[PDB]
């Protein structure tokens, strides 16, 4: 990518997406210390596109 | 009653052997849908060729349905014998709601006698009889399907073009071989086509008279016949029940070629029906006579939704069962028959959750040994009970007095007494049934002006009940009383201000008030000081004769805290298995009455202890103290988002799962998401699942081509590639 | 907002339906659920707008 | 001694159908199955014929 692009990306403050995979840290089989809405959504029925 | 025809004139019946072993075929017959199989044409309305989506009773499309034979019975040489049956006596159902039937469905083709099966006759459209009844039993000989009451019998009589349909009471027989009789095996009916069925006259009472040998109509309240001819075409048929009575459906009277079916009857009869069998039925004819019969099939109704795709003749030619593929979602999200190609996403995966476990309790019974004596309190000298820390059983505190009135507010009558809480409240009384009309939480009567109020915000109810002749240490008041007033009279003496009754407390003038109200209409007051703001407090009462067994009323309610949830009911939990940990699927819970379903993990603490539940900002419990001295983290349920993949130029599909990963995944799966995904198994039941960027597939192929326009692009450098174009 | 919408009960007697089943009536318990469903319902509709 | 009523080829007026009524205009044309039905309607319910 570019240096540019990988200082944006580090400033940005948003959370992970998923799809490879992610769905684990949701689950007990992941650290306890996940808070990511980005798991939530799994409860609500909402989901992200790639 | 009904002119029932002549009496049986034989005690006797003819044996009835049971050779259902013989009957076992593999003719199975799904609902073909899109066939409009096992369709029932909506009531007064027709349409044009518009399609529309309908909810109605319906076979679910993926049931093969329960399969029937009738068959000859033992005959042998040059004559008739024993009545050979297959076991369909014993097979009660419970009713699902009607049920739908075909007819004559292996007609044209050929089968085998089965009795006698290696003559392998052809097969030929018989018609099937049933019997059908709020109540079953057994026999006196401990036999299967006995019916109770009145019961609702349908049979073919004679030949096919002849129905005949009752609603009666059976009576049973004493002869050899018969209902009543000690020699009985199996009920059976039976046609003798070498007398019956002449061509000159049909003979419309042969299955009638085989019926009655085994059972005498008694009681017939009533009867019905019909006329039929004969059609080897396949006929669909049904029973269905509503509050209007038992109606028949049919598709011969209507739609003989498109197979709907059309209401062709109905009936009188209110008796709901609990349970449904087929009545066993054999031919008497000849051995070298012999005809094997047409398979017959029946199918449960339900109560699902449909796309409809009506004919410009009105005829139903094509439907859509909406609950039996996601596929199916689709077609009925957009109300058609061709969905536009796409990617589109479909309902998620249910996760299969653990059944049940507890952290409820340590404790002791509660104690309410001090309802069991004294005289119970006047309306405005309350006296209450507050269980912390404890186990109930309330159902034994019940059956000490008789209830003539149990109500509740906000909460079922039988979830007070199982539900676990913070507190367990209880207020007693002695009161009347003479005043029960101000007993209510919403009354306006001067019980609840003055006496006593009760707050909403906590579930509650109340209780009427008198006291057994045996309960000698419970005593009665000598009049039963209340205060009707309650008020401060101004300092100049012209003006006055009531003061109602504060909820769940004491009036103020509970301190001028006697402990009873000596006579109807005493009334008092005190002058106030200037401490108390002047004026002059004013009460009054009224009473209500005693009587020879007190009466007494109860308020109840209940208060959930979070980690004060102590009182609960008795444990059940003695022959269970070891709790809670289980780590393991995200198992429904229960801790100390905090009911949620979920997934822990053992991991660190975080502050403050003996707080037990930890919670976010959005009010989900985070996570739990145990008492093994380990937090547990709780990860509530993680489900599996669907989306589907579909190629309408050449009807073909196929799945992603997303984020689930493929080690999550198997070539079956049961959590659910569909009831079915069979059409995705019509290829992909010979592969494996397949890792993708975006996530796990199936039926996609790892083919490596590289395309510019994937036209169903699935993100990223992803693409779901068509199989070769049609 | 989706998500603090999950707990926001509207006046029904609670945001969870397996609580409402568990504590109600049927001839109430679904007066309760309809209540909620009709502004869970709202909350979809502004979102998609 | 009446007016006979039972057909107009037609006009607006107020009719009733075995209890079913509307207001509206009729004229004979081609037949749509299913016959017997009686009432033929439209996606939305509303008699066609």
């Amino acid at each position: 990518r570019s240096a540019i692009e990988d200082l944006l990306f580090d400033k940005v403050t948003i959370a992970d997406p998923g799809y490879m995979q992610g769905y684990d840290d949701c689950m007990q089989q992941g650290p306890a210390s996940a808070r990511d809405l980005i798991c939530a959504q799994y409860v609500a029925g909402y989901k992200v596109l790639p | 009653y009904v002119d029932v025809g002549p009496d049986s004139v034989k005690s006797a019946c003819i044996e009835v052997d049971i050779q259902q072993t013989f009957f076992d075929k593999t003719w199975p017959r799904p609902i073909d849908v899109s066939k409009a199989d096992g369709i029932i044409y909506p009531q007064g309305r027709t349409y044009s060729n518009i399609t529309i989506t309908y909810q109605g009773l319906f076979p679910y499309q993926g049931d093969h349905g329960d399969m029937y034979v009738y068959s000859a019975g033992h005959a042998t040489g040059t004559t008739p014998q024993k009545l050979f049956v297959a076991n369909y006596s014993q097979d009660v159902k419970q009713f699902a709601n009607g049920f739908v039937v075909r007819i004559g469905a292996a007609a044209n083709s050929t089968g085998t006698v089965i009795i006698s099966p290696s003559t392998s006759a052809t097969i030929r459209k018989i018609y099937p009889a049933f019997m059908l009844g709020s109540s079953v039993g057994n026999f006196s000989d401990g036999k299967m399907g006995r019916f109770f009451n009145h019961t609702l019998v349908l049979l073919p009589d004679g030949c096919g073009t002849l129905l005949r349909a009752f609603y009666c009471i059976l009576e049973p027989r004493s002869g050899n071989h018969c209902p009543a009789g000690n020699s009985y095996t199996s009920f059976a009916t039976y046609h003798t086509p070498a007398t019956d069925c002449s061509d000159g006259n049909y003979n419309r009472n042969a299955s009638l008279n085989s019926f009655k040998e085994y059972f005498n109509l008694r009681n017939c309240t009533f009867m019905y016949t019909y006329n039929i001819t004969e059609d080897e075409i396949l006929e669909w048929f049904g029973i269905t029940q509503t509050a209007q009575g038992v109606h028949l459906f049919s598709s011969r009277y209507v739609d003989l070629y498109g197979g709907n079916m059309f209401q062709f009857a109905t009936l009188p009869v209110y008796d709901t029906i609990k349970y449904y069998s087929i009545i066993p039925h054999s031919i008497r004819s000849i051995q070298s006579d012999r005809k094997a019969w047409a398979a017959f099939y029946v199918y449960k109704l339900q109560p699902l939704t449909f796309l409809l795709d009506f004919s410009v003749d009105g005829y139903i030619r094509r439907a859509i069962d909406c609950g039996f593929n996601d596929l199916s979602q689709l077609h009925c999200s957009y109300e058609s028959f061709d969905v536009e190609s796409g990617v589109y996403s479909v309902s998620s995966f249910e996760a299969k959750p653990s059944g049940s476990v507890v952290e409820q309790a340590e404790g002791v019974e509660c104690d309410f040994s001090p309802l069991l004596s004294g005289t119970p309190p006047q309306v405005y000298n309350f006296k209450r009970l507050v269980f912390t820390n404890c186990n109930y059983n309330l159902t034994k505190l019940l059956s000490l007095f008789s209830v003539n009135d149990f109500t509740c507010s906000q909460i079922s009558p039988a979830a007070i007494a199982s539900n676990c809480y913070s507190s367990l409240i209880l207020d007693y009384f002695s009161y009347p049934l003479s005043m029960k009309s101000d007993l209510s939480v919403s009354s306006a009567g001067p019980i609840s002006q003055f006496n006593y109020k009760q707050s909403f915000s906590n579930p509650t109810c109340l209780i009427l009940a008198t006291v057994p002749h045996n309960l000698t240490t419970i005593t009665k008041p000598l009049k039963y009383s209340y205060i009707n007033k309650c008020s401060r009279f101004l300092s100049d003496d012209r003006t006055e201000v009531p003061q109602l009754v504060n909820a769940n407390q004491y009036s103020p003038c509970v301190s001028i008030v006697p402990s009873t109200v000596w006579e109807d209409g005493d009334y008092y007051r005190k002058q106030l000081s200037p401490l108390e703001g002047g004026g002059w407090l004013v009460a009054s009462g009224s009473t209500v004769a005693m009587t020879e067994q007190l009466q007494m009323g109860f308020g109840i309610t209940v208060q959930y805290g979070t980690d004060t949830n102590s009182v609960c009911p008795k444990l059940e939990f003695a022959n269970d298995t070891k709790i809670a940990s289980q780590l393991g699927n995200c198992v429904e819970y229960s801790l100390y009455g905090v009911s949620g379903r979920g997934v822990f993990q053992n991991c660190t603490a975080v502050g403050v202890r003996q707080q037990r539940f930890v919670y976010d900002a959005y009010q989900n419990l985070v996570g739990y103290y145990s008492d093994d001295g380990n937090y547990y983290c709780l990860r509530a349920c993680v489900s599996v988002p669907v989306s589907v993949i579909y190629d309408k130029e050449t009807k073909t599909h196929a799945t992603l799962f997303g984020s689930v990963a493929c080690e999550h995944i198997s070539s079956t799966m049961s959590q659910y998401s569909r009831s079915t995904r069979s059409m995705l198994k019509r290829r992909d039941s010979t592969y494996g699942p397949l890792q993708t960027p975006v996530g796990c597939v199936l039926g996609l192929v790892n083919s490596s081509l590289f395309v510019e326009d994937c036209k169903l692009p699935l993100g990223q450098s992803l693409c779901a590639l068509p199989d070769t174009p049609s | 907002k989706l998500a603090s919408e999950l707990s926001n009960t509207f006046g029904a007697i609670s945001a969870s339906i397996g609580d409402i089943i568990q504590r109600l009536d049927p001839p109430e318990q679904d007066a309760q659920i309809d209540r909620l469903i009709n502004g869970r319902l709202t909350t979809l509709n502004a979102f998609v707008a």
